[PDB]
């Protein structure tokens, strides 16, 4: 009956920035506003109850202010340990509602990724699919596109991917994408190319192989 | 203190039952509101419904409403989350709150049960190499494909290589199944003279596995 839109849906800052996130009810909600912390493996943590009042344990960086539709988390000068996802939550009328979370990362200077490819393994082929493995190392920001592309066809949903987690030493993520096919579809082409685009990279970066090659 | 403690990760087949429990020490437990919040893989937090353990006074969300059961043991200290017939859908990491009732905040929290619906039945990993070049900054690497349910754990040379490693998060297959990577950056050079070996086990399936990775010859 009452929703909560939250902006933005993710943030870069630098360590010591100023970071405030917004939050919007449907409808005025007095002060019943409150602001949960959540770190990746962790339950969600209480920051600020009543729009504006700190729970205790909770450092003085944080702080919260708004009432009726309008309210905003302020972090006033961003540590390591603040880096996690955000939600801010009514209490004022039932249902609850949580607003949609926002993720809060370190922003860092741009880095393009290093890429490596991977052919599928003789033992795996052996079963009857071909796995074909594509790496993009130490990136910064996030986001980041490969492209599979075979005898130049470009591929599209045949391939997952996944990210790591924000690098606590020095801000990066790394990707890997694995492009699936049948054995039979592997040895009836012979070029294997993954293209990357990334803001780093001033044009695409292709890693490629030729079925055949080690 | 106020601790809130929730029961075991669940992996489960669609259309069967399941209730996991919330216990509340180090307080009142029939003086506070108990809430059931749902959080979907990579998804926000979804608030499902709430308990008064006092006199089991329950409200539910209307998307809830009539999808789950919420009750409460007060003479063992525990509220419980329950479902008649599972779904997939039903899959995501569940958390209890204490409720405060000045303000409405959820000032506790418990560590949350993982459910896990799937139709899908346990299965042990495939590894396979992640070959580097036989012939600079060289990339090699374990792939763990095809196990259920997660999770895996994977070392490199049984903990002592550490530098380098990324570990990537499991993407779910069609079939129902999990993939992994692990990969390691390394010097090229190192290529010819050391040996590196992944250490992967699944607990579930009790597969346990040893790949040595190496260039391979053409």
């Amino acid at each position: 009956d009452i929703q909560m839109t939250q902006s933005p849906s993710s943030l870069s800052a630098s360590v010591g920035d100023r970071v405030t996130i917004t939050c919007r009810a449907s409808q005025s909600i007095s002060s019943y506003l409150n602001w949960y912390q959540q770190k990746p493996g962790k339950a969600p943590k209480l920051l600020i109850y009543a729009a504006s009042s700190l729970q205790s344990g909770v450092p003085s960086r944080f702080s919260g202010s708004g009432s009726g539709t309008d309210f905003t988390l302020t972090i006033s000068s961003l540590q390591p340990e603040d880096f996690a996802t955000y939600y801010c939550q009514q209490s004022y009328s039932t249902p609850l509602t949580f607003g949609q979370g926002t993720k809060v990362e370190v922003k860092r200077t741009v880095a393009a990724p290093s890429v490596f490819i991977f052919p599928p393994s003789d033992e795996q082929l052996k079963s009857g699919t071909a796995s074909v493995v594509c790496l993009l190392n130490n990136f910064y920001p996030r986001e980041a596109k490969v492209q599979w592309k075979v005898d130049n066809a470009l591929q599209s949903g045949n391939s997952q991917e996944s990210v790591t987690e924000q690098d606590s030493k020095d801000s990066t993520y790394s990707l890997s994408s694995t492009l699936t096919l049948s054995k039979a579809d592997y040895e009836k082409h012979k070029v294997y190319a993954c293209e990357v685009t990334h803001q780093g990279l001033s044009s695409p970066v292709t890693k490629s192989f030729n079925r055949g090659e080690c | 203190e106020v601790q809130l403690v929730q029961s075991g990760a669940e992996v489960k087949k669609p259309g069967e039952s399941l209730k996991i429990s919330c216990k509340g020490s180090g307080y009142s437990f029939t003086s506070y509101w108990i809430g059931w919040v749902r959080q979907m893989p990579g998804k926000g937090l979804e608030w499902m419904g709430i308990i008064y353990p006092g006199d089991s006074d329950t409200r539910y969300s209307p998307s809830f409403q009539g999808q789950v059961t919420i009750s409460a043991d007060k003479s063992i200290s525990t509220a419980y989350l329950q479902w008649s017939s599972l779904k997939a859908s039903d899959t995501a990491m569940y958390y209890c709150a204490r409720y405060d009732g000045i303000y409405g905040e959820l000032d506790f929290w418990g560590q949350g049960t993982l459910v896990t619906v799937s139709s899908a039945s346990t299965k042990g990993p495939s590894v396979f190499p992640l070959a580097p070049s036989s012939k600079g900054t060289a990339a090699l690497g374990c792939l763990v494909k095809d196990y259920f349910p997660e999770p895996v754990t994977v070392s490199w040379n049984s903990g002592a290589l550490t530098s380098g490693v990324h570990t990537f998060p499991a993407v779910l297959q069609s079939s129902g199944l999990y993939s992994l990577s692990s990969v390691v950056t390394v010097p090229s050079s190192s290529l010819g003279t050391q040996t590196y070996i992944c250490n992967v086990n699944h607990k579930p399936s009790n597969t346990k596995v040893d790949k040595k990775v190496e260039p391979k010859s053409c």
